[PDB]
RNA sequence: UUAGGCGGCCACAGCGGUGGGGUUGCCUCCCGUACCCAUCCCGAACACGGAAGAUAAGCCCACCAGCGUUCCGGGGAGUACUGGAGUGCGCGAGCCUCUGGGAAACCCGGUUCGCCGCCACC
RNA sequence: AGUGCAAGAGCAAAAGAUAGCUUGACAGUGUUCUUCCCAACGAGGAACGCUGACGCGAAAGCGUGGUCUAGCGAACCAAUU
RNA sequence: CCUGUCAAACUCCAAACUUACAGACGCCGUUUGACGCGGGGAUUCCGGUGCGCGGGGUA
């Protein structure tokens, strides 16, 4: 890479296609999950806050606990256990 | 159910399709084994489609190779009707098959090693360069074709 | 059907377009109720580079207060057609502007619900002619 | 230089010009030649195939065209016939004019990526085909071999 | 509508009837949410709680069955808004709610409005809501006094026969009265 | 749901168009400014108070596919591209065979003029 | 369109405009991610909390600077609280 | 309206494929103790080739 921010190499995964443009609905920025539950991590492009580092875009961690609002979400960077600051507006419930 | 030969070598095939070949229990080329023909199963012989022999051997057929080919999960034992009724579920050698065939039991289930290790073919195979449909002797098989391989690596 | 399909006088505002004041006195007295003031947007030669800047002022009449004017703006103009809007309005002479629409129109400006008016609830340019003209005057 | 230095198409597609400066304009006069002013309405249409795909620098294309073009005067100046070149030289190439040190080149020509199989050239006729004749001078300057294909005209 | 590419809004955003970027906050608080919406001659109290296929009512109370009561008065004014509020905020606290945030919709937070009223009115009833006391009118404008006074520049009834040509603010207390204690459906 | 309130999914729901519907459950337009409140000017809006009138707007209901959208059939296409294999072909560029996947544009014909949840209600 | 500045991205009853008011560009202490994918490594950076005190708002709530990714510096020594 | 062409820093579309988690089969581990944890000792940080995909370069 050219250089190496965070966003580096995103505008893909940060970005909408033109239909899903604009403001989110707030039923899933609500959403309330619990200790065990398995959920996938993705972000919404129209969401700014409650982001995570973009490498972590596809993974599918383990909600261990809250911290105010957001979640914190294990999940496993390779071979590495990692624990991820995340809010419900970037989670969906697996199955 | 479906006999599986391996026919080439392990020297610079991926390892992800070595690694195949080894959980369907071959370590070695010639040794054959039998798979039930199930979407799993038939996921993995596609990826080992180009190293391997595969059909669906005629209960004759079986039954030669089992009775020359067949091994206890341990030791020489010659498994013959004898062993086959003192040991397993069935009466006789043309019982067991039967059972492979239809998929009712397998040959560890039956206290037998997973893998016929076959003898390299009489006369030879018809190469490990093209497939079948090429004039080779890789990939799918009929079941006078396999009859064929199986029959001249007894 | 009618009644709640017949024309009518929504405001009629009045303002001086000036290039930076004084004029206001003359709208307030002209009308009857307070100007305002007329801030310009962009930068220009005019010596017109100031944003937010006073540069005319406007007045908005409803009701009464509307009439009570148009009943001596209207026989200072003589003009008519082509002048006229799409939607039924028009501006003559100091400016002064006639907006005209049907009964059901606080659907477009009120807050919840809101809607914008069918083109077939809209007022036409002849519709309107027709109105006013039967209202002391003469079209063309 | 040699057509050997661009007739492949194994680098990236480098069009944007929107990043690209300083490209040469084409040499490439017309596309459209002939009676222009009518429309395909002849009997007879040939095309020029070509048969590999390559990169044509609009150097050839020029050349290819007018010595065809040139040639359909054989019907004359104004005579009855339209002949179109649809391809156009989109793709930039450049030339590395220090050694292998900061050796991105720098713009020196244009070129049309053809297919083997694209018609580069479509002629119209009526049953006069001096255009078969056009053509056979035309794939003489361009570096793949190509194929003279006729469509309407079963007139034999 | 013109492309592939073109936005469309919400429907309810289309609509015009809800504005999401409050509804959000209002979600936040994790409480049920006090519905109070207004119509020309009637006024709506709901308790809302978030639900997997939509939002869900627990608890509502409409000016119209406010008659059922013993109501024999207009029903888009001020009493009648802060009574629709109890009334609601009764029914709420039988449902087993106890708490809930003030969502007034696209109306304006205007002081000693009628959604205020309607605030005030689930609170007395027993409801929890997280508000502000000088933001509502003075107890007499809900009962309805500004309105007798009005009727008092009298010359003609205020009201087209209904009842009464003074009118009742008392009418108002004798009907509070009756919603704090027993009754049906409270 | 003989017209309501809050929503979910967020165009299958958009855009445009036709027909129908209200002494009342109703919603609206509508009437009107003493009050709470209100317009850098206007009770337009916002807010409050109210029913003389109206179903023309909106809204609700039934429907139209011309545009946009969703999904499906047949065709394009097992084409383009592609994971695995080859002492197959080609000066080469590159192609071909076996095996496992598999498109886009476009045309023609259907579909789509929202679906669903909770509450309230002749 | 605008949103201070590259590029890419976010945003419409707003993240933009206008008006008004305010100083959360606050003190303290942490969790986590990043810096350094995997996989050890400082400063720096961010996301998300808690404690204290505040601003605004009817209120839910928003404010841990500017919508996001650049704008930065060890030991020793000095001045400063 | 008709007609002729394009895109590494275009996208109304869109694979093969790669990838997170989970189940299933397979294989493996429970005297051959896997997975993992803690500690001792390194070597190593000139690589090269074939194939696929590349970027630069006439090569
Ligand atoms: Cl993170
Ligand atoms: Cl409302
Ligand atoms: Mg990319
Ligand atoms: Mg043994
Ligand atoms: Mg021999
Ligand atoms: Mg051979
Ligand atoms: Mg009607
Ligand atoms: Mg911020
Ligand atoms: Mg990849
Ligand atoms: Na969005
Ligand atoms: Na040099
Ligand atoms: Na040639
Ligand atoms: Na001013
Ligand atoms: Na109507
Ligand atoms: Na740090």
């Amino acid at each position: 890479p050219s250089s190496n921010g965070p966003l580096e190499g995103t505008r893909g995964k940060l970005k909408n296609k033109p239909r899903d443009r604009g403001t989110s609905p707030p039923q899933r920025a609500v959403e309330e999950f619990d200790d065990g539950e398995k959920v996938h991590l993705k972000i919404d492009p129209s969401v700014p806050n409650g982001r995570f580092h973009p490498r972590f875009d596809g993974q599918t961690g383990t909600v261990e606990g809250k911290q105010g609002d957001a979640y914190k979400v294990d999940i496993v960077d390779g071979g590495k256990e990692k624990t991820i600051i995340v809010t419900a507006a970037h989670l969906r419930r697996q199955e | 159910m479906h006999a599986l030969v391996q026919l080439r070598g392990e020297v610079n095939m991926h390892t992800d399709i070595q690694d195949t070949l080894e959980m369907l229990n071959i370590h070695h080329v010639n040794h054959c084994t039998l798979v039930p023909e199930t979407d799993a199963y038939r996921g993995m012989v596609a990826k080992v489609n180009d190293f391997v022999a595969f059909g669906e051997p005629s209960q004759e057929t079986l039954e030669t190779v089992l009775a020359t080919r067949a091994e206890p999960l341990e030791g020489d034992a010659d498994v013959d009707d004898e062993w086959v009724a003192e040991h397993t579920d069935y009466d006789d050698i043309s019982g067991l098959a039967f059972a492979l065939l239809s998929e009712e039991t397998t040959l560890r289930e039956q206290g037998l090693s997973p893998t016929l290790r076959l003898h390299p073919p009489r006369g030879g195979h018809d190469g490990v360069k093209h497939p079948v449909k090429e004039g080779g002797q890789l990939g799918k098989h009929d079941t006078e074709g396999i009859d064929d391989l199986l029959e001249a690596m007894r | 059907f009618h009644e709640m399909r017949e024309p009518r006088i929504e405001k009629v505002v009045v303002h001086m377009g000036i290039g930076h004041a004084n004029a206001e006195d003359i709208l307030g007295e002209i009308t009857g109720q307070m100007p305002v003031r007329t801030k310009a947007k962009r930068t220009v030669g005019e010596f017109d580079i100031r944003e937010g800047d006073p540069i005319g002022a406007k007045v908005t009449l409803r009701d009464e207060m509307a009439e009570e004017f148009l009943q001596t703006a209207l026989p200072l103009a003589e003009l008519a057609t082509s002048q006229f809007d799409d939607t039924g309005n028009f501006s003559f002479g100091l400016d002064v502007t006639v907006n005209l629409v049907r009964p059901g129109y606080r659907v477009a400006k009120r807050d919840k619900a809101s809607r914008s008016i069918p083109t077939k609830h809209r007022l036409n340019p002849a519709d309107a002619v027709a109105f006013i003209e039967s209202t002391y005057d003469v079209e063309v | 230089k040699p057509g050997a230095m661009y007739r492949n198409s194994s680098k990236p597609a480098y069009t944007r010009r929107e990043y690209i400066s300083g490209i040469p304009g084409k040499k490439i006069a017309q596309f459209d030649m002939g009676n222009n002013g009518a429309g395909p309405t002849y009997p007879a249409q040939v095309e020029l195939v070509v048969e590999k795909p390559v990169q044509i620098r609009h150097n050839a294309l020029e050349a290819a065209r007018v010595a065809a073009n040139r040639y359909v005067q054989n019907s004359g100046a104004a005579a009855n016939y339209k002949f179109r070149i649809r391809k156009f030289p989109f793709h930039v190439i450049r030339e590395n004019k220090d050694g292998m040190r900061a050796p991105f080149g720098k713009p020196v020509g244009t070129a049309a990526r053809v297919h083997g199989a694209n018609h580069i050239f479509i002629a119209w006729v009526n049953p006069d085909p001096n255009v078969e004749e056009a053509w056979r001078r035309a794939k003489m300057k361009v570096t793949p071999t190509i194929n003279i294909d006729s469509s309407p005209a079963g007139n034999a | 509508a013109t492309g592939p590419r073109y936005k469309v809004p919400m429907r309810r955003r289309r609509e015009a009837r809800t504005d999401y970027h409050q509804r959000l906050r209002l979600l936040k608080s994790g409480k049920p949410r006090l519905v109070a919406r207004k119509s020309n001659k009637h006024v709506r109290a709901q308790l809302v709680t978030l639900g997997p296929n939509g939002d869900d009512t627990l608890a509502s109370a409409h000016s119209s069955d406010l008659a059922e009561y013993g109501w024999e008065a207009p029903t888009g004014n001020m009493p009648s808004a802060y009574l629709t509020g109890l009334l609601a905020g009764l029914r709420a606290q039988e449902a087993g709610v106890e708490e809930a945030v003030l969502d007034i919709g696209l109306n304006s937070p205007t002081p000693g409005s009628k959604v205020f009223a309607i605030q005030e009115g689930a609170i007395d009833a027993g409801l929890d809501i997280p508000h502000n006391d000088d933001v509502l009118a003075d107890w007499q404008r809900t009962r309805g006094a500004h309105i007798a006074e009005y009727d008092e520049q009298l010359e003609e009834p205020l009201y087209s026969g209904d009842f009464d040509a003074a009118d009742l603010p008392e009418h108002f207390d004798e009907l509070r009265e009756t919603l704090l204690d027993g009754d049906i459906e409270l």
